């Protein structure tokens, strides 16, 4: 409701800005009330709309006050709109005055892409909830179980159905013996089981700054190697190549070969 | 079990599975073996209708083309609204013949690749004017759309390879891995925001992954995979955005592309949820914010393109993990005003919204469930064919019968149906690795009385130290029941062996310390019947 009121006065403006008004007699600002303009008057000036002064105001003659916007200039090159205004209600003509605030907008060429289709429900302090406690869960269902070691659920959803289900498998080093989904029972549960993942591919360490190592893949199978390096001219510490073994290596990362360059 | 998927999701695709047939060493001799497959149509569930409005027309038509390239802006967005609109079916909604508008969108695109192309320098960089210093940001940018292109309208792979090779050979670092030449100014409806503050280089590797990745399938000679495999792995290494969601999505939706199976890339997922944004007790509406700077914009601004980029990459990230009941508070967040503008005309993010809703509607086309699965033998014929649509989505369970192994297939066709086969089988105790403790029993009449007895077998290795702690069950026909004050002396007695004992659904229990193998352990007891019943079942 917001954002609509603040688009709203932009169109109210647009329609009721007094910058439309015939020039106001001697220097009052124009004002319009929706259907008709009056103007306010200056200390020493009087009248419906201003129309008559006090002997001293005749003295002033600044005269210093703008008539409306153009319409939009169309993109600019930089594919911002623009707009001027010209100063132009009547003129700093026997006296010399500026009209006040900036005489020319900026503004992006801003319009809409998507089917329109009505508007949200929005509130200021809603947003901000990336965790929020679980529900009442009257379908009462299964919620997400915790995958297994090196695990990845699939198919993500806060609630499962009774009979519903969950396929899993392990990460990108890794492939599972034995069948892939779980499915939620009548009373709750998931009965997880008969699956396991094995190793068949590993990844380069944590290393230093210096590269004490040579990255030759993404991913490295086991029985195939990889090997630390120098970059030129010396040797530090562990294993110039290794091979890996269903865990990891047991590969130096406290430090790695980090030689007198 | 497999999912069935005829197109493409999970990164692979599984048109068809086989299934083995196995013969264990423990089975009964003279057994069947029996076996049984289900098939489910799992639904993509609702669907949101997101979509560009006609005035996707006045995206393509572009808003006035200038200096600085404004040209610019006024090319890319069109390589994206053709895209949007080829897998939306879309210009049948323009009521004009859609033949007619799909050769007029292939020669406006065929248009738009001179008109981008003509702003390529000779070392195939790019830059704000023909004349302007060379950047490896719009370099990138240019890789982005030539990667989407190729797959409508072909260009000759060396004029995508040579601006590749400009970027991946001379800027191309170490411990952080792409880098810029401080281009004149950031275009004040191009570019984007950089990391703000400082360290723009996760920005940089991320973009410029993004872009790489998109053009590699049309350049994928040695060099450029071996420079994506350490732009992302230095992309990774580097990524805990913390700062900014704005960088860790574009980060996340950079490494989407990369290995989705990748821990450092679920951790990296798994802190984007930690960040999200949300309305409703379920998830109704889902997105992002970084910087809580805020005012309520009517006209939006670049406060607007930090939720706008940082979502339409959440957004990407998730819709490259094909999970529709994930993505859909987020296609419910677009389309209506949260913050305005679709992209408000910045160039980066209404091509980052539009993006969207095509890799969104290309996936709830992959996701629906019209699908003709067949399964045979290998060796013998076909067991069953089965049709699965909107209406027949629950494929029954048929008999599996013959004995080999079972091949289940697809052609093309739609959705993620999931095939199920379940195995019965019956298996001996003394043939296989279940018994480590060899069991007899003998019933004798000195009412009546019953000896069990029964032996250790260690592992081959292994000396004669007995069985681990065990549960022992003597089940007995029921109304027979034991002298359990006898029993006692097995509790009583100085020789103890067993801690306790208890009757349980007519069923004696004792749990027995340990089990010698030296020998045959034997232990007896005696039974009174108030028989019962007319059959009796054997007692195990």
């Amino acid at each position: 409701k917001r954002n609509n009121l603040r688009k709203a006065l932009q169109e109210y403006a647009a329609k009721f800005d007094p910058c439309q008004c015939a020039p106001c007699p001697n220097n009052g600002r124009p004002t319009l009330s929706g259907t008709e303009c009056l103007c306010v008057c200056q200390s020493g000036t009087y009248g419906e709309n201003c129309e008559k002064q006090s002997p001293d105001y005749k003295s002033n003659a600044v005269d210093g006050q703008w008539g409306c916007w153009s319409s939009w200039s169309t993109c600019d090159a930089t594919y911002k709109r623009s707009r001027t205004r010209e100063c132009n209600n009547p003129a700093p003509q026997r006296g010399g005055k500026r009209c006040e605030g900036e005489k020319r907008q900026e503004e992006d060429c801003t319009f809409s892409i998507m089917e329109n289709n009505g508007q949200p429900c929005i509130n200021d302090d809603e947003e901000m909830k990336e965790v929020d406690l679980p529900e009442i869960e009257a379908d009462s269902g299964c919620p997400q179980p915790v995958p297994p070691e090196n695990g990845f659920i699939r198919n993500e959803k806060q609630l499962y159905l009774v009979g519903e289900d969950v396929e899993i498998s392990c990460l990108t080093g890794f492939e599972t013996v034995g069948y892939q989904y779980f499915r939620c029972l009548p009373d709750g549960t998931w009965r997880q089981g008969d699956v396991e993942c094995q190793r068949t591919e590993c990844i380069k360490p944590v290393v230093q700054e210096v590269l004490t190592i040579t990255p030759f893949q993404r991913l490295y199978r086991i029985g195939e190697s990889i090997e630390l390096t120098c970059p030129k001219g010396f040797v530090v510490a562990g294993p110039s190549r290794y091979t890996c073994q269903g865990n990891s290596w047991t590969p130096p990362i406290s430090n790695s070969l980090t030689c007198e360059k | 079990g497999v999912t069935l998927d005829p197109r493409g999701i999970y990164g692979t695709i599984s048109r068809r599975k086989e299934f083995p047939y196995r013969i264990p060493l423990d089975l009964v001799p003279k057994t069947e073996i029996k076996r049984i497959l289900s098939v489910k149509g799992l639904l993509v569930g609702e669907i949101l209708s997101a979509v560009l409005s006609q005035e996707g027309i006045n995206i393509l038509t572009h808003l006035p083309k200038g200096s600085a390239e404004a040209e610019l802006m006024s090319v890319v967005p069109v390589f994206y609204v053709f895209h949007y609109l080829e897998t939306g079916n879309h210009w049948n909604i323009f009521h004009s013949d859609p033949l007619i508008e799909k050769q007029k969108l292939k020669k406006k695109l065929k248009e738009g690749m001179l008109s981008i192309m003509s702003y390529r320098n000779a070392d195939y960089s790019y830059s704000v004017w023909k004349g302007g210093s060379a950047s490896t940001w719009l370099t990138a940018f240019a890789l982005r759309v030539l990667g989407q292109v190729n797959k409508y309208v072909e260009q000759n792979q060396n004029s995508i390879c040579n601006s590749l090779l400009w970027l991946v050979e001379n800027y191309q670092l170490d411990n952080g891995s792409f880098k810029e030449n401080s281009q004149y100014q950031p275009i004040k409806l191009q570019g984007t925001l950089p990391v703000e503050a400082r360290e723009n280089s996760l920005y940089l590797t991320a973009f410029t992954v993004i872009g790489i990745r998109k053009a590699f399938d049309i350049c994928p000679l040695v060099k450029i995979d071996t420079a994506l495999i350490k732009a992302d792995n230095f992309l990774l290494e580097n990524t805990l955005p913390a700062q900014s969601t704005f960088t860790l999505a574009i980060s996340a939706y950079a490494l989407s592309l990369g290995d989705k199976t990748h821990p450092q890339f679920r951790s990296i997922v798994s802190a984007l949820k930690r960040e999200a944004l949300v309305k409703g007790n379920p998830p109704i509406y889902r997105f992002w914010k970084d910087n809580l700077q805020h005012k309520d914009s009517s006209v939006p601004n670049t406060g607007t393109a930090r939720m706008v980029e940082t979502t339409a990459y959440a957004l990407l990230t998730s819709l490259n993990l094909k999970d529709i009941n994930y993505v859909n508070p987020v296609i419910k967040w677009l389309s209506e005003e949260q913050r305005y503008g679709g992209g408000f005309y910045s160039t980066q993010d209404t091509i980052n919204a539009i993006e969207g809703l095509t890799e969104y509607s290309l996936l709830v086309k992959q996701l629906r469930l019209s699908m003709d699965i067949d399964v045979s033998y290998k060796h013998k014929g076909a067991l069953h064919n089965y049709k699965m649509t909107d209406k027949n989505f629950l494929g029954r369970p048929v008999e599996v019968l013959l004995n080999d192994d079972l091949i289940v297939s697809t052609g093309f066709g739609s959705g993620l149906a999931t095939v199920h086969v379940t195995t019965v089988v019956h298996k001996t105790s003394t043939s296989e690795e279940v018994c480590s403790f060899y069991l007899k029993i003998d019933t004798q009449d000195i009412y009546k009385r019953i000896v069990a007895c029964a032996s250790y077998k260690p592992s081959r290795e292994e000396s004669s130290s007995g069985s681990s702690h065990a549960v022992m069950d003597i089940s007995l026909p029921t109304g027979i029941s034991a002298n359990e004050e006898d029993l006692k002396a097995l509790v009583e007695g100085v020789d103890q062996l067993f801690t306790d004992y208890q009757i349980k659904d007519g069923h004696v229990i004792l749990q027995l310390n340990s089990i010698p193998s030296s020998d045959f352990l034997c232990v007896r007891f005696r039974i009174f019947e108030l028989f019962e019943v007319g059959f009796l079942s054997p007692a195990t």
